């Protein structure tokens, strides 16, 4: 087998700024057998260059590649906020037909503070007896988000879960949600419940609070 | 146009079998390869197989050769792959791709791909919670659906898919009892309140579970 | 007299460069055969030559088995008679290569021959000195050859019909001297060229080769 290694498993750059992803193959490939392809966040993978150097059909020209022999290399010459994804080295020669590791490409961004939410547990939740309380986060960056759960001022701690989306491909910005739970003879004890976030984008931290149970 | 719609996936036991069936239109598959790639849950890309259908040859990975079998069926156009001995490690989505053996000599065409998930647990389906509109000029919807196995599968659209600016559906995350839950969520003004009634569209195909439910405060 | 080769046509006094005719080890079937008497001590039998793009290379299997094109040019010696000769003793191979602007390189192989028929021709090299690269161009070990109806090389694809030519291709390796002629100013990014990649790189097409052949004892 053809063993490829790309380098780089993942750079941050800045908007405008210029990136290289180098591919290394173990023995010598004919050149027109080498591609690479981009994947973004919940995507089949797409064709970019074929034959180590050729652009792809409608791919943005700052997408380049050159390479031959052992040592191939993909270039963004100014790398845009959707150029966030994994992009992949593969030889299509020998078989089988090893892919390389990928390589992640995060881009760096001026900071956004987060608006949050807060939902109560409706009353269908509250049957089934499990009460799950939501705290939202819109559109911030960097990722570095704090959550803290705070019921009747009681600090609680091992009964949350935190799920981020991917960055926007436009903006950039992050999403992220906080869900609490609880059994329903716990939540009908206590009356105020409060989320609190802390975010580089933030001067000091905002609260947003229900009073229900 | 052309399109690769692979489908078969599903959630099996562990030594079980399963066929994916990967159809192809708008073009003949004798005049191409197709090879199939999959992505176990956060890895990388493996490249699983490949077949000549003008020809019959196939290709295999190591690591599933002699387990599966790709074969094509050209008077429907279509590919297969028959697994066999299924284990925890061929839990992945896999895709098919046409590969243009000519100049282009990469693969050109993708399918959507679809999930298998191999896991000795039972295919408990979805709750689907409402989240009240709450508190700027706008305001956080949500829906929450929660306690299913089988993750992969589950997709939730809003208003039939008619509602996309704005909606932010987030990964699941597995709970301590084992089983999935994922919260999606949208941000409308606040004056669309009850002038719109918005609703989210779950279905769930591994426990064949479709619910539509209404949002409103 | 008959002559195997143009060491034996050299050694009987014939010390001119010329077509001459050989014959083939232990049989009556004749051949014409470019002979290269001045350069290197003379005596070599040249194999293949390229010059001008005279002459299509994209032959079948059965062409490139009895041999094609003429010997005062461009032309492909035949790989049968080739075995039948260099199975009988040493052979070394000599490579001669020119570029666009002028330069001169050559590798040369203290041990050449080709398999049988049976065994696709396969080619068998060692040794290489010389200054056209300092590792061989030429895959090793040695691959079957391969035309684009016989399909012999370990690509899955059909390396001599994406780089058109007959070559011992591997998948499909670093040098293929029987691609497309490029001519002055269109040689280079040519992936399917006249390709030695020690030497130029991939992508550049060379303008003139010869490969040739002389006993070791010589
Ligand atoms: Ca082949």
């Amino acid at each position: 087998d053809i063993q490829m290694t790309q380098s780089p498993s993942s750079l941050s750059a800045s908007v405008g700024d210029r990136v290289t992803i180098t591919c290394r193959a173990s023995q010598f490939l004919s050149s027109f057998g080498v591609a690479w392809y981009q994947q973004k966040c919940g995507k089949a993978p797409k064709l970019l260059i074929y034959g180590a150097s050729s652009l792809y059909s409608g791919v943005p020209s700052r997408f380049s590649g050159s390479g031959s022999g052992t040592d191939f290399t993909l270039t963004i010459s100014s790398l845009q906020c959707e150029d966030f994804a994994t992009y992949y080295c593969q030889q299509g020669l020998l078989s089988p037909l090893t892919f390389g590791q990928g390589t992640k490409v995060e881009i760096k961004r001026t900071v956004a503070a987060p608006s949050v939410c807060i939902f109560p547990p409706s009353d269908e939740c509250l049957k089934s007896g499990t009460a799950s309380v939501v705290c939202l986060l819109n559109n911030f960056y960097p990722r570095e988000a704090k959550v803290q759960w705070k019921v009747d001022n009681a600090l609680q701690s091992g009964n949350s879960q935190e799920s981020v989306t991917c960055q926007d491909s436009k903006d950039c910005t992050y999403s992220l949600s906080s869900t609490l739970t609880l059994s329903k003879a716990d939540y009908e004890k206590h009356k105020v419940y409060a989320c609190e976030v802390t975010h580089q984008g933030l001067s000091s931290p905002v609260t947003k609070s229900f009073n229900r149970g | 146009e052309v399109q690769l719609v692979e489908s078969g996936g599903g959630c099996v036991q562990p030594g079980g079998s399963l066929r994916l069936s990967c159809a192809a239109s708008g073009f003949t598959i004798s005049d191409y390869w197709i090879h199939w790639v999959r992505q176990a849950p956060g890895k990388g890309l493996e490249w699983v197989a490949g077949i000549t259908p003008a020809g019959g040859y196939t290709y295999y990975a190591d690591s599933v050769k002699g387990r599966f079998t790709i074969s094509a069926d050209t008077s429907k156009n279509t590919a297969y792959l028959q697994m066999n001995s299924l284990r925890a490690e061929d839990t992945a989505v896999y895709y098919c791709a046409r590969f243009v053996f000519f100049l282009p000599y990469a693969m050109d065409y993708w399918g959507q791909g679809t999930c298998v998930t191999v896991s000795s647990a039972s295919t408990k389906g979805p709750s689907v919670c409402p989240l009240a509109p709450s508190s700027g000029g706008t305001a956080c919807l949500g829906c929450l659906v929660k306690d299913y196995f089988c993750e992969c599968p589950v997709t939730v659209s809003w208003n039939s898919g008619a509602l996309t600016s704005g909606v932010h559906t987030f990964p699941a995350v597995l709970q301590s009892s084992g089983l999935y839950s994922l919260s999606s969520v949208v941000t409308v003004p606040s004056s669309s309140l009850g002038t719109q009634t918005y609703i989210c569209n779950v279905n769930h195909k591994p426990s064949n579970t479709k619910v539509d439910k209404k949002v409103e405060p | 007299i008959s002559f195997r080769d143009c060491a034996e046509v050299f050694k009987s006094g014939h010390t001119t460069n010329g077509i001459y005719t050989l014959t083939f080890p232990n049989s009556t079937e004749e051949i014409k055969a470019y002979c290269d008497m001045e350069a290197g001590g003379g005596g070599w039998t040249i194999i293949q030559r390229r010059e001008d793009g005279s002459v299509d290379f994209q032959r079948t299997w059965k062409e490139y088995k009895v041999g094609f094109g003429n010997p005062s040019g461009e032309y492909w010696l035949g790989n049968e008679f080739v075995s039948q000769l260099t199975n009988q003793q040493r052979y070394v191979l000599k490579i001669h290569l020119k570029d666009w602007e002028g330069n001169e390189a050559y590798s040369l192989y203290e041990h050449f021959y080709l398999s049988s028929e049976e065994l696709n021709y396969r080619i068998h090299l060692k040794g290489l000195t010389g200054t056209a690269g300092k590792i061989s161009s030429i895959s090793q070990p040695g691959n079957d050859f391969s035309t684009k109806d016989g399909d012999n090389d370990k690509c899955i694809c059909k390396c001599s019909q994406m780089l058109t030519g007959g070559w011992w291709f591997d998948a499909c390796g670093p040098s293929n001297l029987n691609g497309m002629y490029y001519p002055q100013r269109q040689n280079t990014n040519k992936f399917n060229g006249i390709k030695w990649y020690y030497w130029k790189g991939s992508g550049y097409s060379l303008k003139a080769t010869t490969m040739m052949i002389r006993p070791a004892d010589f």
